[PDB]
């Protein structure tokens, strides 16, 4: 990326970001953004919870199926304020 | 803005920016700063009066 | 909304009963609802406590209790919660109807007209009676209560 | 070893002097203020400065007692914080 | 900015006295002493009345379920259970903590859906900009007010008047339960 | 005016007979909170699990078997058949062929609230009985009547049954 | 247009008829969601590791193996070949290839290329000459494609549950 090849994402005058933030995500809607953020809220939760939580952690117990799933929590913050971004914008 | 009146200077270099001085003289062409300002609040240099243009200056209080 | 255009004043002497001047102090029409509602919950109340203190069966029921002492073992049984919520339903939709109503326009509800009515047995003297009625069970309910919970029993 | 952590069974330590500090350095700070917004309007403020009016500076002293209330009245009057927009800033 | 003395938080208790010219449970001007309502003209970091208003409405209804739990729960009145759950707790203030997560975790996470779903244009609110947003009005039930002004203001009056009293007692009893002796002749 | 199932409560505002089988039945007032287009469509899709969740309970206690549903080795009470089919796994199957068609339903609950224009619950699966919209109306008001009869239903045959506990 | 296989609602955008197999199903608006150049790409490069997969699963078990094999039912012989070692090379193999394609990829989508997605330009003996033969072609393909996806998918699982002969 330079100086010239870069969206005009700036947003100061307007209430919302304007879609083009979202980059590959950029047109899929509020609903998929909300639906997909919830599922990865609550599965991601369950994740964690089931590896320290639930069970101790340990070198014979890590799962990594759990580790994965513990990094759809962050996942599912930025598709609930991509999902609000969208419903903004309208789409 | 008027002789006798309350003006807030909008110079960025003043001393006295975004501050009020009583207006004493305004002079007739001539002069680029004809506004002749007044002030109570001596600078470093130890003077409390200066000239300032018309658009340099907003009243605040007339006379 | 006013107690002089209403059903329920003194039979003989045509006078209305408010010493105190409790008419004005709030929804009239209130007043009327309650008033009958209570009258209704006597009657019934009176009733009951008079049938179980008879020993006067209860469908499918399984304990014997004095109704001075039943609340308690009814409360720990079960039954009196399913009663509970069978009150709150119909009470519920009484508050949906009633309440978006105190201190303000009843639209045409008729204080204590809930349209239970299939078998067509209103009547002005029927309303009359129903009110003394109502209020008769009120004062009698309390004398069973307060002489119950003190012994005295049976017929009392 | 005196513990300030906010604990209220060792309040003495710290938390009661600290009140007893605020409320009175508060009324210094008001004393002092007070004064001067009354010698700023006087016909000569330098000279007032120097020497000061006895008479209305124990007067000032002495209102600052209730300073909370007095302090809390200018900031909704809204002549405590005097706009920024004219006070003297140099340039950026 | 609308102001203070257009929001339904007058209390004739303020102005019960000869001269107070209350009526109807209202007192003719509210009650602020440090005017915090009026606190935006200093600066605009501060929320404006209708965020007040929205916090306190907010604060009373929690307060008044908070209560009315804390009367229930200590009355010994419990829900059925299974063998993982048991809901027989007497103490308030440790009930949660022994009742299954399930329990609880749908407890929480749902008012916490719901206050942020019903949350749209709060920060309008703290702006001060009740363009279409009532403060207080999540449009919850909102069908049973009167249409009547005078009938609607006075129940919101009743609702507000409900939620201090009871924000006061639950921390009363909150503040009773720890520091003990802060409420005098507490139940619990 | 007043509401026609409820003369004495006002017409709810959103229910205005558009939708077939209205009545102005809401005291609580849910509509106007929710869309109404997913409040109709999960309503269809309530009564219509419910219609053929009585069949099947009926069905399976009378005595009837799938194939090979004898070596599934429920009671035979349906009663248990749920706990004897989600061991042996069968059930995920069933969950995945819901799941499967509940993709589809997502698209079109989705499609009809966007602006499809689909009224909600069609699904173009008709037995060729769109020919005429009058009987298409009628079909329709008969698929709701019988879905609120059949909710309710389903739920007494199955509380029934638990009280039973046979 | 209002879709086929769906003609109770209307594809969504990408879907007008532009490329091979377009049969109208995406109800979710899964493509117009995101890129449909990149759909297409991932599908055929799922449906032709399936038919790989297939056929080489079906010869594995048949009896078809190589100079030094283990000799191993087809549902072992992942471990067989991981722990004999070839498996990881041809994994460089194939990792060679899709670094190529990192790069295809990004140039098709960008649009430094006018690439259509899963187009290497493997075109030995000019089976596509004419227009016709290149939709009629990628319309096999593509059929092709989504039927191995379900052959080995049914044959794996089928595999892994009983763990019998070929079928
Ligand atoms: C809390 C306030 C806040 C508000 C916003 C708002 C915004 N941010 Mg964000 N941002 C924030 C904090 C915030 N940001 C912070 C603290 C950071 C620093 C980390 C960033 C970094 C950041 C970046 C780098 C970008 C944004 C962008 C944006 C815009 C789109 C957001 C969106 O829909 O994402 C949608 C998000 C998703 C759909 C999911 C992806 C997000 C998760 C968290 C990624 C996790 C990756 C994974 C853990 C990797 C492995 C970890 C490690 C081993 C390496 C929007 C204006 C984007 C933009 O284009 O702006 C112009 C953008 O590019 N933000
Ligand atoms: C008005 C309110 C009222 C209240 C509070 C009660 C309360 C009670 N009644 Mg009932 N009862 C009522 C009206 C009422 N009754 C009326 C109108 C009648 C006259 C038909 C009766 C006749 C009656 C009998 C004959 C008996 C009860 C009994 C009971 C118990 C619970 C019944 C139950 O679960 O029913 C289902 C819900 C409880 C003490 C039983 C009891 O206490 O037995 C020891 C019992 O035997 N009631
Ligand atoms: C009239 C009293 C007065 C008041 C109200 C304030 C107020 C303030 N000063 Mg202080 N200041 C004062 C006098 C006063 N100053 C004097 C005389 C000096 C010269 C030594 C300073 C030097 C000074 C500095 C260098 C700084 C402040 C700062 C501040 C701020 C933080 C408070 C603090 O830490 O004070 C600190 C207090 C002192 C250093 C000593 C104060 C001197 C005495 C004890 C008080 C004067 C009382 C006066 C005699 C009253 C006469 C009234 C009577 C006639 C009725 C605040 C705006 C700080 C700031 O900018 O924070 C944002 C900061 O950096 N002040
Ligand atoms: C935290 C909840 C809360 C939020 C509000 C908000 C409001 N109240 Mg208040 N109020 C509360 C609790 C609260 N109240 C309680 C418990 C009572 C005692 C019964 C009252 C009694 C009351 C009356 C009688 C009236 C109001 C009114 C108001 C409005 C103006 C005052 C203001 O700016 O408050 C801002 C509030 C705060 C910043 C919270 C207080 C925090 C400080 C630090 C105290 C800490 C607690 C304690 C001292 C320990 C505003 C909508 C007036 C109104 O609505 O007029 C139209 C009005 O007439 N309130
Ligand atoms: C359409 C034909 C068909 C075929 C070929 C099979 C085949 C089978 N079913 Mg059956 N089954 C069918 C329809 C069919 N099912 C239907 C429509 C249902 C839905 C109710 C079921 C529900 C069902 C259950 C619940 C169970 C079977 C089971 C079985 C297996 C043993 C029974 C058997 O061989 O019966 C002779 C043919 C076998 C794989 C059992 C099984 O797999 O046990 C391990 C088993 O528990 N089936
Ligand atoms: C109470 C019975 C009943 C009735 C009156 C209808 C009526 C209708 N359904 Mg059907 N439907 C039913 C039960 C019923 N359904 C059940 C239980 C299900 C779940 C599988 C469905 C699922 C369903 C879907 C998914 C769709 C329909 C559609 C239709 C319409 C065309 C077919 C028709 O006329 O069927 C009349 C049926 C009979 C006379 C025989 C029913 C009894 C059998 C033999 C048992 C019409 C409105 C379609 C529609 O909306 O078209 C626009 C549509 O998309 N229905
Ligand atoms: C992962 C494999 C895969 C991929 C990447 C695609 C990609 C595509 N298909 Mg699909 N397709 C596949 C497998 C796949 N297909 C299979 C196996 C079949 C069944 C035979 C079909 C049948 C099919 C048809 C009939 C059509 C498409 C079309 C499309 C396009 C849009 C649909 C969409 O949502 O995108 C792809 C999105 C996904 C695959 C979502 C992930 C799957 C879910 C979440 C998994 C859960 C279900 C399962 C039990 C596991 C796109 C190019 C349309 C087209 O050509 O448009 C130009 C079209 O008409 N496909
Ligand atoms: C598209 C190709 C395809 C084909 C031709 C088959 C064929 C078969 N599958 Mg299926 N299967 C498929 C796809 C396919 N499957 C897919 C995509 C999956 C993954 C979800 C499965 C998962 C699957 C399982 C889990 C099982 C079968 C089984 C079977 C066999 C008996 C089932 C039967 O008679 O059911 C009634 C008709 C049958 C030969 C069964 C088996 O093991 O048979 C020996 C069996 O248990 N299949
Ligand atoms: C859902 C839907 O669609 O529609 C619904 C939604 C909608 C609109 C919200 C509806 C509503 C209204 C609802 C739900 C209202 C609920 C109101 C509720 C729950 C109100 C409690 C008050 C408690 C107080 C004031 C307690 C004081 C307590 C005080 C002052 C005490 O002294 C307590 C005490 O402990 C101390 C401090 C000392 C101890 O010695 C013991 C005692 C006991 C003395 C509708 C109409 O239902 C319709
Ligand atoms: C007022 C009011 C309401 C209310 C109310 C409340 C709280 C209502 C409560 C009602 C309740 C609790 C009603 C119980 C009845 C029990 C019966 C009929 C038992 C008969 C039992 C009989 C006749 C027994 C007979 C026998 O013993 C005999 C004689 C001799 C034996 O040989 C045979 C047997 C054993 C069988 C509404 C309506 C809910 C809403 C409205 O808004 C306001």
């Amino acid at each position: 990326v330079d100086r010239s090849e870069a969206a005009d994402t700036w947003w100061g005058d307007k209430d919302y970001p304007p879609s083009i933030v979202l980059g590959i995500g950029k047109d899929v809607p509020s609903s998929i953004f909300g639906v997909t953020s919830g599922l990865a809220f609550a599965i991601g939760v369950y994740c964690v919870a089931q590896s320290n939580l639930v069970n101790i952690l340990s070198g014979s117990t890590v799962n990594g199926f759990y580790v994965a799933g513990a990094l759809l929590v962050p996942y599912s913050w930025g598709l609930h304020v991509a999902a609000w971004i969208q419903k903004q914008n309208g789409k | 803005i008027e002789r006798g009146s309350k003006v807030r200077v909008l110079r960025p270099e003043s001393y006295w920016f975004q501050e009020c001085g009583s207006v004493a003289t305004i002079a007739k062409g001539g002069d680029r700063y004809p506004v002749v300002v007044r002030f109570e609040k001596v600078n470093y240099a130890g003077v409390a009066t200066n000239n300032f243009a018309l658009d340099e200056l907003g009243e605040v209080e007339a006379p | 909304g006013s107690v002089d255009s209403m059903i329920g004043k003194y039979s003989i002497k045509g006078t209305v009963y408010d010493p105190l001047d409790l008419a004005s102090k709030y929804d009239v029409n209130w007043l009327r609802e309650a008033e009958l509602k209570h009258g209704r919950v006597c009657m019934l109340a009176v009733a009951g406590f008079l049938a179980n203190d008879a020993g006067w069966g209860l469908p499918g029921l399984d304990i014997k209790c004095s109704s001075i002492e039943a609340h308690d073992r009814m409360v720990e049984s079960g039954h009196m919660w399913a009663l509970l919520a069978v009150v709150g339903v119909c009470e519920f939709l009484h508050f949906s109807v009633v309440v978006p109503k105190l201190d303000g326009d009843w639209g045409d509800w008729e204080p204590g007209n809930y349209g239970l009515d299939p078998f067509k047995l209103d009547s002005p003297s029927r309303r009359e009676a129903e009110l003394k009625n109502g209020r008769l069970a009120m004062l009698a309910f309390s004398g069973l209560v307060t002489q119950a919970a003190l012994g005295h029993a049976a017929p009392y | 070893h005196l513990i300030a952590d906010g604990r209220p069974d060792h309040a003495g330590e710290f938390v009661i002097p600290a009140f007893g500090f605020l409320y009175i350095a508060g009324w210094i700070g008001w004393a002092g203020r007070s004064y001067l917004q009354f010698s700023k309007k006087t016909d000569k403020p330098n000279e007032n400065e120097i020497i000061i009016n006895v008479p209305v500076a124990l007067g000032m002293m002495s209102g600052a007692f209730l300073w909370p209330l007095a302090a809390w009245k200018e900031l909704i009057n809204g002549q405590l914080l005097v706009p920024g927009d004219e006070v003297t800033v140099s340039p950026r | 900015r609308k102001p203070l003395s257009e929001y339904v938080g007058a209390s004739q208790e303020l102005a019960a006295f000869p001269g107070g010219g209350g009526k109807e449970g209202a007192a003719p001007v509210p009650w602020d002493p440090l005017q915090l309502s009026e606190l935006w003209k200093v600066s605009a970091n501060n929320p404006d009345v209708a965020w007040l208003r929205e916090a306190e409405l907010k604060h009373g209804r929690m307060s008044m379920l908070a209560i009315t739990g804390v009367m229930v729960q200590s009355a010994g009145i419990h829900l059925p259970g299974n063998a993982d759950i048991s809901f027989a707790n007497a103490d308030w203030a440790m009930a949660p903590t022994t009742l299954p997560p399930a329990a609880w975790g749908q407890v929480l996470f749902f008012i916490g859906l719901a206050e942020g779903q019903t949350s749209a244009g709060l920060f309008d609110l703290w702006l001060g900009n009740t363009e279409k947003r009532e403060p207080g009005n999540l449009g919850w039930g909102t069908q049973f007010l009167s249409k009547d002004k005078k009938a609607a203001d006075k129940m919101r009056l009743k609702e507000l008047k409900n939620g201090r009293l009871a924000m006061l007692a639950i921390m009363g009893v909150a503040f009773n339960h720890v520091i003990p002796g802060a409420l005098p002749g507490c139940m619990y | 005016e007043k509401s026609q199932a409820l003369p004495f409560a006002e017409r709810p505002a959103k229910l205005d007979g558009t939708l077939v089988g209205d009545v102005g039945f809401d005291p609580l007032g849910l509509s106007n909170i929710l869309p109404i287009e997913w409040m109709r469509e999960a309503e269809l899709k309530h009564g219509r699990v419910c219609m053929l969740a009585v069949v099947g309970y009926i069905v399976v206690d009378k005595g009837l078997r799938a194939p090979g549903a004898e070596k599934l080795v429920a009671a035979t009470s349906s009663f248990t058949a749920h706990d004897a089919a989600v061991q042996s796994g069968h059930m995920w199957a069933l969950l995945l062929a819901c799941g499967l068609f509940e993709i589809v339903g997502a698209g079109a609950i989705a499609s009809t609230l966007n602006g499809g224009d689909r009224k909600p619950g069609e699904f173009a699966l008709t037995g060729g009985f769109d020919r005429d919209a009058a009987k298409l109306e009628r079909f329709k008001l008969a698929e709701i009547k019988h879905s609120r009869l059949a909710m309710m239903a389903f739920s007494g045959l199955v509380t029934q049954d638990a009280l039973s506990h046979g | 247009v209002k879709s086929q296989a769906l003609p109770f609602m209307d594809a969504p955008a990408p879907l007008d008829g532009s490329m091979a197999g377009d049969k109208g199903f995406d109800p979710l608006n899964l493509s117009g969601s995101f890129d449909i150049k990149w759909m297409r790409e991932a599908e055929l490069k799922h449906g032709r590791v399936c038919m790989l997969a297939w056929v080489g699963y079906v010869a594995v078990d048949n009896g078809f193996y190589v100079p030094f094999a283990p000799h191993v039912s087809s549902l072992a012989a992942h471990d067989a070949a991981v722990k004999a070692g070839p498996m990881l090379g041809l994994l460089l193999a194939v990792g060679a290839i899709e670094a190529i394609s990192y790069n295809a990829i990004a140039e098709m989508m960008s649009g430094e290329t006018d690439r259509r997605p899963g187009d290497f330009y493997l075109d030995p003996f000019n089976l596509c000459s004419t227009p016709e033969k290149l939709e009629s072609m990628l319309e096999k393909e593509i059929s092709h494609c989504r039927l191995a996806m379900f052959a080995f998918s049914g044959v794996v699982t089928q595999s892994a549950l009983t763990g019998g002969a070929f079928p």
